[PDB]
RNA sequence: GGUGAAAUUCUUGGAUUUAUUGAAGACUAACUACUGCGAAAGCAUUUGCCAAGGACGUUUUCAUUAAUCAAGAACGAAAGUUAGGGGAUCGAAGAUGAUCAGAUACCGUCGUAGUCUUAACCAUAAACUAUGCCGACUAGGGAUCGGGUGGUGUUUUUUUAAUGACCCACUCGGCACCUUACGAGAAAUCAAAGUCUUUGGGUUCUGGGGGGAGUAUGGUCGCAAGGCUGAAACUUAAAGGAAUU
């Protein structure tokens, strides 16, 4: 699954959670993929999406609220966006995503 | 005392089967216990067959019958239809004829 | 060769219904039924009754123009006996025997994917 | 330390009005004080005040809803019906 | 008398002695 | 002292193109009296004629067809397609005990945007050396056959304007494509489409209706 | 105040002058602050929008519907109510709806409604429990509470007044043709008594 | 129209019928069987999603972790109860038409609750195989469901395979039937109800003549109806089972 690979990336690669840091990660060209929660307000989605393409970073719209994405990254708090800084032995960077 | 190893009809390993409504009196009766007969009989009868292909287009053309099942409610199945009674050891025999 | 029509015999018990309509249905002709040719209220379906009403039936059937007709025999159906009444086998006979023609008849007894609990309670009509 | 065996919030009414009236109230009363999940921001901070009006502690969004609960059953079916008929008029 | 009708019999009979005894609780 | 027989007008029914004969029969309506005349109020009817009478041979004894009547001109009311059924007896005669039944169906459109739902029935068959008396399938056979039947049926429809689907059904093309893909799963004697109903049709388009006429 | 349902303040632009123009809607359950509302013939079919009953498929559920086009909304305004579109007659462009009372009216297809139900539903399920709750209720509507029964008044006061026990004295079903000072009781009552059987008009 | 036969009823309101079409709720017909599955209740239209399971295959793993169980607990047909929805059907109640000496019924008409569903209760059925669970052993037969193994078996042709279904032998584990019976029983019957006066594998539960009576009383659970627990005084020579005539 898409969770299945996120769960790998969590356990073998590098990442960062939250909005301020993915932008620090977008500005430094570090993010290879950002994952946006369904209920994240559009304006933030827009701004991330804009910051994305300026970085030529790909964007996956996680079909799901922030409460769920926090679960998917294996965290007990809610997360609105994620930034894959290095994918581990997972292939999200180079699969149908 | 008991007077049938089947207690009635055809149910071992199940526990409950849906009932059917008798075709004569409409009494409910479990389908496993409900004396059944397929009704196959022509539309035309012993005499109307000759009168049929006489004043008819399409030489004899099909003679198609009507087919339906019947469900009896032992009370009814005994009143008219196929049991009437069997003796003690006549009871056992399940040969149709 | 001839001029077609639909018969659609509904021969339940306690009455029998023979009436011809256009091969399309929306236009009907010549209905008179089995409770119309006797007055006994227990002979309202007997073959001897549906016969006499088959005679009046084919009469207008030719007095209007149908020389041939297909039949669609039918019982009560629905949640009922599903089985043909007695005055159907008389009627089909006494309408082909009236010099009418017969082609490709079938059965149109309504038969459901069982539902709509029958009348008369789980213990049956006990008499 | 379990304080009441069945009255719960409804204990404020003491003995008055009759058990079956207080049961009916207690239900809608529990319905109508409770903290609900914000469909918009995620956190569970939709509270009520003025039946019909439900607003979120932070993100301060206000949703019209049921008199003592956020989504009334009917409204929710009406949603899916409106969904149903809308998609009927895109394809 | 049918066993079950004797069940209903004493069911009522209890509900009446149940009732009558309450005049005095 | 009325006898509307002295009053009603007559009419003769003509079938569409893709059959053998087009001359069907007669009908009674009314005098074309202004303010509810014999045209607009009716003739939007159907007729149930067995296609073995609409084609001629008796390898078509089952398979009733409904002909809806859509346009009228000068004692001549051409008809179009409205549905197809089976004779009650045929079905009643295919369903025998000791064998598995299998039914499937799908709602689907066409280029000529006639939405419809076709059906499909099929019964198991005994291998012609088989000793065990009943020969049932495996309920995963059953689910697969429906998938393939549903695979095969969805392609025929939305294949161009049910008038061609008409030309597709009449020669039983579908029936074998079923059985061909099927033989890898289970024997399955007695495969037919067995039914199709019509539920939504597009705007009249007086032009395209006269495509099957002449 | 004195209303079952919440209102919805919805500002539009004045197409003809540079200014904002605030309208007061009845909040349809599910609408929310910051939402965009779309009002027009060629508008889409979401909860909140306002659309002419002709432009909606049957089965649609609309509130605050006008009885004549443009009267700015008469039917189905109380908390929890709505009307259901149940067919169109495109020529004459009527639309048949079923009001909350069950009665089925047929109004113009240009009559407008707002997609959904009115908010605050189910308010009447909760017992008032006591005089004061009723008091504050009517304190904000009209001086209609509490109600003395005509049967505990003296005859000067009511058709039902007087007698040495409390009793109505004559049939309490009064006729339409009655006159002021006579109509108290069950006016025009065509049946009376406990309603056995199921309600809900065919 | 309905019935043994009738009648209460429906019919200028075009009934009943016919035709085209629409809406509502319920059900899943034929296929359905000495067929499958689940702890039991119970489970039968398609498709997607969600977790679950037995049997089997096994030169995998752990290594006594298990058997059966007072207390306690999960589930628990139908009806019935609370609050919403639903309310097609059939239909306790009630009202009728008949029948009857009577007829509070059987039969016919109407038809309230109900019947379906959501949230909650209720915990009982001839809830039946009237037959506790685990283990061992004791005797023949042919069908069948699932799994597996064996194949110069049949059938599908394409060019032969592979496949799939089919056939034959065997082996696990199912639901059942047949025939015998060493054996068992008061018998009817019974591969367990056998391997008991030649009386002992482990374990749980219940009964001790018939009424009184599942009543009285207390305790407890329940909104209620009622569930569980449950006496006695007194009375009585039978009550009962299976088979024969
Ligand atoms: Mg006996
Ligand atoms: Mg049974
Ligand atoms: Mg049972
Ligand atoms: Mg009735
Ligand atoms: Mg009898
Ligand atoms: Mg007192
Ligand atoms: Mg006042
Ligand atoms: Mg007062
Ligand atoms: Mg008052
Ligand atoms: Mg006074
Ligand atoms: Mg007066
Ligand atoms: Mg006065
Ligand atoms: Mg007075
Ligand atoms: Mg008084
Ligand atoms: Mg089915
Ligand atoms: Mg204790
Ligand atoms: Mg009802
Ligand atoms: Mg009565
Ligand atoms: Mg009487
Ligand atoms: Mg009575
Ligand atoms: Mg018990
Ligand atoms: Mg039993
Ligand atoms: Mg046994
Ligand atoms: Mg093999
Ligand atoms: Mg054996
Ligand atoms: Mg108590
Ligand atoms: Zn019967
Ligand atoms: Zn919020």
């Amino acid at each position: 699954s898409i969770n299945q690979k996120l769960a790998l990336v969590i356990k073998s690669g590098k990442y960062t959670l939250g909005y301020k840091s993915t932008v620090k990660s977008l500005r430094q060209g570090k993010s290879k993929l950002i994952i946006i929660a369904a209920n994240t307000p559009v304006l933030r989605k827009s701004e991330l999406e804009y910051y994305a393409m300026l970085s030529k970073t790909k964007v996956y719209y996680f079909q799901g609220g922030n409460n769920e994405l926090g679960t998917a990254v294996g965290k007990l708090f809610r997360v609105g966006v994620v930034s894959i800084l290095e994918a581990g032995d997972s292939d999200i960077l180079t699969t149908l995503a | 005392p008991k007077k049938r190893a089947s207690n009635g009809r055809n149910k071992k390993g199940r526990g409950h089967v849906k009932p059917v409504r008798c075709v004569n009196c409409s009494k409910s009766i479990p389908k496993d216990k409900a004396i059944k007969r397929m009704a196959i009989r022509n539309i035309v009868e012993a005499a109307a067959v000759r009168d049929l292909s006489e004043a008819s287009v399409y030489p004899e053309y099909a003679l198609p019958k009507t087919y339906n099942k019947l469900h009896y409610c032992v009370s009814c199945a005994i009143h008219a239809r196929i049991v009437r009674v069997r003796s003690r050891e006549d009871r056992k025999n399940r040969a149709p004829p | 060769s001839q001029v077609f029509g639909v018969a659609r015999i509904y021969a339940s018990f306690n009455d029998t219904f023979v009436h011809v309509t256009d091969l399309s249905g929306k236009e009907t002709i010549a209905r008179v039924t089995g409770g119309m040719k006797v007055k006994a209220d227990r002979d309202e379906s007997s073959p001897y009754a549906a016969m006499l009403a088959a005679q009046d039936v084919a009469a207008k059937c030719k007095e209007v123009g149908i020389t041939a007709v297909h039949v669609k025999i039918r019982a009560t159906g629905g949640t009922r006996t599903k089985t043909p009444g007695p005055g159907g086998q008389a009627a089909l006979r006494a309408l082909a025997r009236s010099g009418l023609r017969i082609g490709r008849i079938e059965d149109v007894t309504p038969v459901p994917s069982d539902s709509t609990r029958k009348k008369g309670g789980r213990r049956g009509r006990r008499l | 330390a379990k304080r009441t065996k069945k009255v719960g919030i409804t204990g404020k009414y003491g003995v008055r009005y009759g058990s079956s009236l207080r049961r009916q109230v207690k239900k809608l009363e529990i319905q109508q004080h409770a903290r609900y999940d914000c469909s918009f921001c995620g956190k569970k901070t939709v509270k009520r005040g003025a039946a019909g009006i439900w607003t979120c502690s932070c993100c301060k969004k206000t949703v019209a809803g049921g008199a003592y609960t956020v989504s009334t059953a009917a409204a929710a079916t009406v949603r899916s019906t409106i969904r149903r008929l809308r998609e009927m008029v895109e394809a | 008398m049918r066993a079950k009708w004797r069940k209903k019999r004493t069911r009522r009979l209890k509900r009446k002695r149940r009732k009558v005894r309450a005049r005095s609780k | 002292v009325v006898d509307p027989f002295t009053r009603k007008e007559w009419f003769d029914i003509k079938a569409p193109s893709t059959f053998e004969n087009r001359n069907v029969g007669k009908t009674l309506v009314n005098k074309s009296t202004g303010l509810k005349s014999a045209s607009d109020a009716l003739k939007g009817r159907v007729v149930e004629v067995c296609l073995a009478d609409l084609q001629g041979s008796e390898d078509h004894s089952f398979r009733k067809i409904k002909l809806r009547v859509d346009e009228v001109q000068g004692k001549n009311l051409l008809t179009n397609f409205h549905g197809m059924d089976f004779t009650t007896d045929k079905l009643r005669s295919m369903v025998r005990k000791w064998q598995t039944l299998i039914e499937a169906n799908v709602t689907v459109k066409t280029s000529d945007d006639y939405v419809l739902r076709i059906f499909a029935i099929a019964f198991t068959r005994k291998q012609a050396n088989q000793v065990k008396r009943h020969s049932y399938a495996q309920s995963s056979h059953i689910r697969a056959i429906r998938k393939v039947i549903s695979e095969i049926l969805t392609k025929e429809v939305q294949g161009s304007t049910l008038a061609q689907l008409t030309s597709k059904l009449i020669p039983e093309v579908i029936n074998k494509e079923i059985e061909n893909a099927t033989k890898d799963i289970f024997p399955l004697q007695n495969i037919h489409v067995r039914k199709v109903k019509l539920l939504k049709q597009p705007k009249f388009d007086v032009g395209a209706l006269m495509a099957l006429h002449g | 105040s004195g209303r079952g349902a919440p209102l919805a303040k919805v500002v539009f632009r004045d197409p003809y002058k540079y200014r904002l123009r605030e309208e007061i809607f009845i909040a349809n359950e599910g609408v929310h602050t910051g939402q965009f509302i779309y009002a027009g013939k060629k508008a889409s079919l979401n909860v909140g929008n306002v659309l002419p009953l002709g432009s909606v498929p049957e089965g649609t559920i609309v509130s605050n519907v006008e009885e004549k086009p443009g009267d700015r909304g008469a039917l189905a305004r109380a908390s929890g109510n709505y009307v259901i579109i149940i067919g169109h007659n495109p020529d004459e462009n009527k639309t048949r709806v079923r009001l909350p009372s069950g009665a089925k009216k047929v109004i113009s297809s240009d009559a407008r409604g707002v997609i959904g139900v009115i908010a605050g539903g189910g308010r009447v399920d909760k017992p008032l429990l006591k005089a004061g709750r009723a008091f504050h209720k009517y304190r904000l509507k009209r001086n209609s509470w509490p109600k003395t029964r005509g049967v505990a008044m003296n005859p000067v006061d009511h058709p039902h007044g007087g007698g040495n026990h409390q009793h109505i004295g004559k049939a309490s079903t009064i006729s339409r043709g009655a006159v002021s000072g006579q109509k108290a009781g069950l006016i025009a009552a065509r049946r009376t008594g406990l309603l056995r059987g199921s309600q809900k008009t065919q």
